[PDB]
């Protein structure tokens, strides 16, 4: 009869997992509306160990060194091991063959969101987005309410779990159209370009850059 | 070597990681807790 | 650095439903029968969705009787626990800010031990905590205001790392109406200091003050958060089980019990006719519609006709059972209710007063730990004496203290077996002086004649 | 001022209709039987809409009985914490106007006290507010009275900076017919500063008077407001839970089975002659419509008649839920009755009377607690010594002394472990002395006549 | 079935399953009602199988009683070893910071001797350690936590080689999102030194340090582990039998005596009232299908009707059983129950205290001594004194202690029989005192204050 304590647990793990989702999916769209996107599908398989991400380091130009890491699915990352793993070009050795980062002091982490993944067979393409120092930013509002109501009317007494709460998006560099989106942004809204306009400048101060490869 | 558990913990919690945040990936997603009033929080700077 | 305040640790959201049952039980009857669905289930869920269903359901818990025997065993367990008074050890001169008003609001120490002590004993779980002002404040923190706490091991010590408590507040306008502050507490220790973060909350707005580690008289800041938790089992940051969840459980089921009974003796309590053997023809020509049951008219019947005064028998098992609930009860509970009937041997009974009384000495330790922790806490940020104590009434089943032991202890302060200041407060814990020792003494040097 | 002063906070308007439950059960039977609408179920609602339904039901609720265990409770639980007086400590001639007068009424402080323990015994809460005329008034505030607190943490201490009571009193025209003024108290604390205003209403026109800072003697005005609210619990102004409301749960309850078993009792506690196998030719030959059943005359019957006295018959459950409810009363250690075929083995309830008296020590402390903090007050107003104490009986089971414990008190006495008033105070506690211990020495100090 | 053949069966997955049991049964009645399965089995299977028969099986479940004897007993078992506290024998300006923390986190030896204590009490079998971190630590390590132990005679000596237990920590990153890491420790002993590494396990990959030696102050390393488990049957590494098997099952089984009990009151426990010899022409002539039952109103019945209130009578073979559960599960010598029927003898209660208190004095010696080790080791870590005790508590069923055993002792250390200190924690043992020896002395120094 723990019916209160398992939703709480599932409820923290989702909310987590909704943050980031969302977030994933902002910051995809939101430097796609900018133009810092590369995309890797034509050229050979679709995804090389190394040589993609020198593309995106090109894009972000003479700044290079603020992007320090690389949020990725899980399909490209077995793409770098496979392709490490069959070293055509002798620059691994069997005890390095597990590297995480990206040859530049840059980790790769590592999540199954579906904001990175999209199509199926041979139109499945996979989003490896880089990262500058704080470019997406979530703040949870501390508005959570919950409440157990009963019902009456029905055969057996209806118990419910009802659950709200609130956060904020902030893409560095980029403002969300509210004009052209919402109020209330679903998380497909989210993830459509031209509500996503592009306050800073230069391509350098906005924070973040996205490889396309299948 | 862990396999025996408690009551319920079998209750599946998640499946994707999410451990996405803050110092995890070098301060790139930053999760903090403040509050803000209406739909909209805008900041304006010097061009 | 500031990340998911206002989050509740799962352990404690797997308690709020043993907590919220104890605090409906120590309520009263009122509590149980306001949620009486949760507690008492519906003997007929088809009737139960119906309209007509569900008026019998109210008619059905009115007549039950909470017993409430569980706010008693509360009650009556903080009363020996707090016989006289705590007693406290070290200056008392330099300590009256403490004493007299714990926390500024005119509200002394043992009143707030009295507090922490009953909550601690009801649902097993509080919290203290002391902070500078200039005066530092003992305060204290119900079980549920604390919702979050970590346990890290730094240099392979068991430490209290992050700890997060609530504390609700009223802003005052120049008007007269109520509002609500949840103003959070956010307390960390990095690399071996002790920082606090605290939250304005303005009234309508959410604002957070910055960080700032409090530090002691001397100096050197703190290498542990001065936050204690006291539970009945022990001192630690982990659930206790709250001693009352066998007796309130027991208590529910004698509720619902009673409710069975109750509409047994409402239908079957009062004896009825049953006029048998009858015919309708009798009844329109001699009864007509009404029967005249008194002594000074008879009535007549038919030719084989019985008429059978039934009504429902004493020693209802329903009644058996609850007779065997009330027992149960007792068998737990150290003194929840009482028994005239019964005769208990003397002598017999000290042998098992320990074990009778194994709760009550655990959550006084465990209280008089706590106190005594945020007492010396309050003297680091003070500057005063280390050594010193804030010792509960450990002794229970107290009475006035006989003359024989009167002789005793006078003769034993004669000898060099008990201080001067241990019989004082066994002369005063037998009901048999109420001066302070200086009061005593001052006036033991005046030459009275007499 | 953003509203109206008369602004009552929404948890005390949710507990008026618990404090008016509470002094209904305490006045008397009544009342109770004036409301018993609300109480009793009517035993069937198709008849209590018809007019004979409620005529029967008012003859219904008349022939019961209420038990009233509640008052004698609360009468008995009274007389053990006001037994001989309360002892003040410190300057007695300094303040024998407080003693004698206490708010100008010619009451004591002691009878006052009574009052108070009175009225935080039966629904837990009250008020003590202390003023300036040149002379200091310890008022007495009703539970209904208090109508509004706020409590902020200010400096990190829990202060209380608002609070504004109701006060009634009977304009003084020239007719001997009874008016109602009432005047509202507004006492704030603003900046660490006490200020208190009145609000008197005349002519549809409500008035603030206005602000004015109650100063001490030496001067500083005052840092917290003089106004202290005991309650059943703590010093809280929160509301503290009614010690009664069980009590009076169950009184009700009993309440209403006396109404069943009052009802059975009248209808078929008669026997009834139920002559069966009887002919309507046989009663209007031999009986005529009537019946002899003294001893001188016997009545024949027919063949086959079946004479059989009915009456409803003891030890019914009815009465055994009745006697379960008494029982249960009494198991809540409630004083309210004595049972005299009962016997207890002596020695037994000396560990147990610490569990009995458990809520008796709780609202002894508070009061204690209150009044000592209120004649702390007055002394700050009139300039004179603060270090006073007021406490009330902690000595419960009063009993006159044994000349064993007479001899003990005595030899402790010259001992020096017993000072000479502590002595004083226990030998007018035992019963055994009852003037003054001044009078006393005077007296004594005289050469022995011899 | 021949032993001599080979088998292994030592390892904690022996006794998992009776160590949650022991668990949940400690837990109270929400564990035990809520994992029903394991210790009701289903009436019928073939009913189990239908959804209405799975609805049956939770009317017949929710309806149960969980005594709940276990929680009482082993918290009287407790209560009674740990009265008063432990005594420490040996410096303790120099042993202060391990008496008042004892795992660096505000836990007390005490307290954490308590838990250590209780653990014992349940399931038997505990665990300490003591690793230099500066400042060395004793931790606790529960049942369930040791993992692995193997145990090789070298040099004719039986040594524990090996030791493995799970280390649990909650990982506070920058944010307060709740993990839990887990630390595998791993204690070697290789040609008789003391060798000791960690596993951890970041992200599911095993990543292990290197071995490293903890040496004492002076140095030459150890030539025995620190980690001591200790149970109910001895301080061996081999699995301890838990105390508390059979009150267990004793209460399980009247757990489902209690299920089955509560069925039949809840469906026969109402009376009935069973119309016989009844025509369904007159039930719509007269009755109409409703029947009234008060005493004010009668209903007639058709020739050869036998009205009959049904229900089933009282002491029945059920109730019988739970009564014989429960006096066995006092039987068996568990302090579970105070029953206020039973009468003793005093004197006899003495004679088969030794019996009664055989598990008690067993569980008392076995902590006594496995602290006794764990203060030892961390003397040699800080390079103190060896000759150091910690004994809990040897004698029970403790009480306050007479004016004539006041008397006795106070004679006794006038004599040459008992020494001072000795005489002081005899004395404090009985409830007479509450200051330490040395500050008695140093209040008795001066002359009689007179």
């Amino acid at each position: 009869q723990e019916a209160g304590a398992v939703i709480g647990q599932q409820l923290a793990g989702d909310t987590m997992q909704d943050m980031l989702n969302n977030g994933l999916a902002a910051g995809k769209a939101a430097f796609t509306a900018g133009g810092a996107v590369h995309d890797i599908s034509a050229a050979g398989t679709g995804l090389m160990t190394q040589r993609a991400f020198n593309a995106a380091q090109r894009i972000f130009g003479d700044r290079s060194t603020d992007i320090q890491v690389w949020v990725s699915h899980s399909s490209p990352l077995f793409d770098l091991y496979d392709n490490a793993l069959a070293n055509a070009e002798q620059l691994y050795v069997f005890g390095t063959v597990n590297v995480r980062a990206d040859a530049f002091g840059r980790p790769i982490i590592i999540t199954d969101s579906p904001a990175l993944v999209s199509g199926a067979a041979e139109t499945l393409r996979h989003s490896t987005l880089g990262l500058t120092t704080g470019a997406i930013l979530i703040e949870q509002n501390q508005d959570f309410d919950s409440t157990v109501v009963d019902g009456t009317g029905k055969q057996n007494i209806t118990r419910q779990y009802q659950a709200e709460w609130s956060y904020n998006l902030g893409v560095n560099g980029y403002a969300y159209d509210i004009a052209t989106g919402g109020k209330a942004p679903n998380p497909t809204a989210l993830a459509t370009a031209a509500n996503w306009d592009k306050i800073s400048t230069s391509i350098k101060d906005t924070g973040g850059v996205v490889l396309v490869t299948k | 070597v862990f396999n025996d558990w408690a009551y319920k913990t079998m209750s599946e919690v998640l499946d994707q990681q999410v451990e996405l945040f803050n110092g995890a990936t070098r301060g790139a997603i930053i999760l903090r807790s403040a509050g803000n009033t209406g739909d909209l929080s805008e900041a304006a700077f010097w061009a | 650095d500031s990340n998911n305040i206002k989050y509740v640790r799962e352990d404690a959201k797997k308690m709020h439903k043993l907590w919220a049952h104890i605090r409906m039980a120590m309520e009263g009857s009122r509590a149980i029968k306001d949620n009486a669905k949760e507690f008492v289930p519906h003997p007929d869920n088809t009737k139960a969705t119906t309209p007509e269903g569900v008026a019998r359901y109210k008619a059905y818990i009115e007549r039950a009787v909470w017993y409430g025997a569980s706010a008693n065993t509360v009650d009556g367990m903080l009363g020996q626990i707090f016989a006289r008074d705590p007693v406290f050890t070290g200056p008392e001169d330099k300590f009256d800010m403490l004493i007299n008003d714990v926390d500024g609001s005119g509200l002394s120490i043992h009143q707030q031990a009295r507090d922490s002590a009953e909550d601690a004993l009801s649902l097993g779980r509080g919290g203290l905590f002391v902070d500078y002002s200039a005066r530092p404040y003992i305060k204290f923190i119900a079980a549920e205001d604390i919702l979050n706490w970590r346990e890290r091991w730094v240099n392979g010590a068991k430490r209290t790392t992050l700890l997060v408590f609530r504390e609700e507040s009223d802003a005052d306008d120049d008007g007269y109406q109520i509002y609500k502050e949840e103003v959070w507490r956010e307390l960390r220790l990095v690399d071996g200091t002790y920082w606090q973060r605290t939250w304005r909350e303005n009234d309508g707005q959410l604002y957070v003050d910055d960080w700032i580690s409090p530090t002691k008289a001397d100096g050197s800041q703190f290498d542990e958060i001065p936050f204690v938790i006291f539970g009945s089992k022990n001192n630690d940051p982990t659930i206790d089980m709250p001693p009352m969840r066998d007796l309130v459980e027991l208590n529910i089921a004698h509720f619902r019990n009673s409710a069975d009974y109750e509409e047994a003796c409402f239908i079957c309590g009062q004896p009825t006719l049953f006029l048998s053997g009858l015919t309708e023809h009798w009844v329109k020509n001699v009864l007509g519609g009404a029967v005249v049951i008194g002594s000074r008219d008879a009535v007549p019947l038919p030719v084989n006709a019985k008429p059978e005064l039934l009504q429902a028998e004493g020693n209802g098992m329903v009644k058996e059972a609850m007779d065997q609930k009330e027992r149960q009860m007792v068998a737990l509970g150290a003194k929840l209710i009482d028994s005239d009937k019964t005769q208990r041997t003397f002598g017999e009974a000290s042998m098992e007063a320990a074990a009778q009384n194994s709760v009550l000495s655990r959550v006084s330790k465990n209280v008089s730990d706590a106190y005594t922790k945020a007492l010396r806490w309050a003297a680091m940020f003070l500057g005063l004496d280390e050594k010193i104590e804030y010792e509960l009434n450990s002794d229970f089943d107290i009475n006035k203290m006989s003359p024989e032991e009167l002789a005793a202890v006078i003769s034993a302060w004669q000898s060099n077996a008990i201080s001067f200041t241990e019989m004082r407060w066994q002369i005063k814990k037998g009901g048999r002086a109420y001066l302070e020792d200086e009061d005593m003494r001052n006036e033991s040097e005046q030459d009275d004649p007499l």
